[PDB]
């Protein structure tokens, strides 16, 4: 199997970059939303705000 | 639609950015607005010496 020694604690470094990355472009994917579900291809009919949004 | 929405964000961004060059361009070139393109000239000292001629004009006498 693979092989990690106590250095491989040194590693919690770049998965909290990679999760503050992700909460980045989560952020950026909750603010990026005034087209959502108003586009005109892939639209909604008349009662959106009652729908759940679809992403 | 986030592409959808990034690419209007983008280009109304573009739009405001011709329209803020074309502003500019008109400014500069009657040197009308008092913020850019503008030399200000001023008549402050000119006025503080002649209201200070006017002062020496009452001191003259003895």
């Amino acid at each position: 199997v693979l092989g990690l020694d106590k250095r491989a604690l040194w590693g919690a470094l770049p998965l909290l970059g990679f999760a503050i990355g992700h909460f980045l472009d989560k952020k950026e994917t909750e603010r990026m939303t005034m087209f959502r579900d108003k586009s005109a291809l892939y639209g909604r009919p008349a009662g959106s705000e009652g729908k759940a949004p679809s992403w | 639609e986030k592409s959808l929405h990034y690419l209007y964000e983008e280009n109304e961004k573009a739009q405001i950015r011709l329209l803020e060059d074309e502003v500019r361009r008109k400014m500069s070139e009657r040197n009308d607005y008092q913020a850019y393109y503008y030399r200000p000239s001023v008549a402050k000292y000119h006025r503080i010496s002649k209201e200070a001629a006017d002062e020496l004009e009452a001191l003259r006498g003895d």
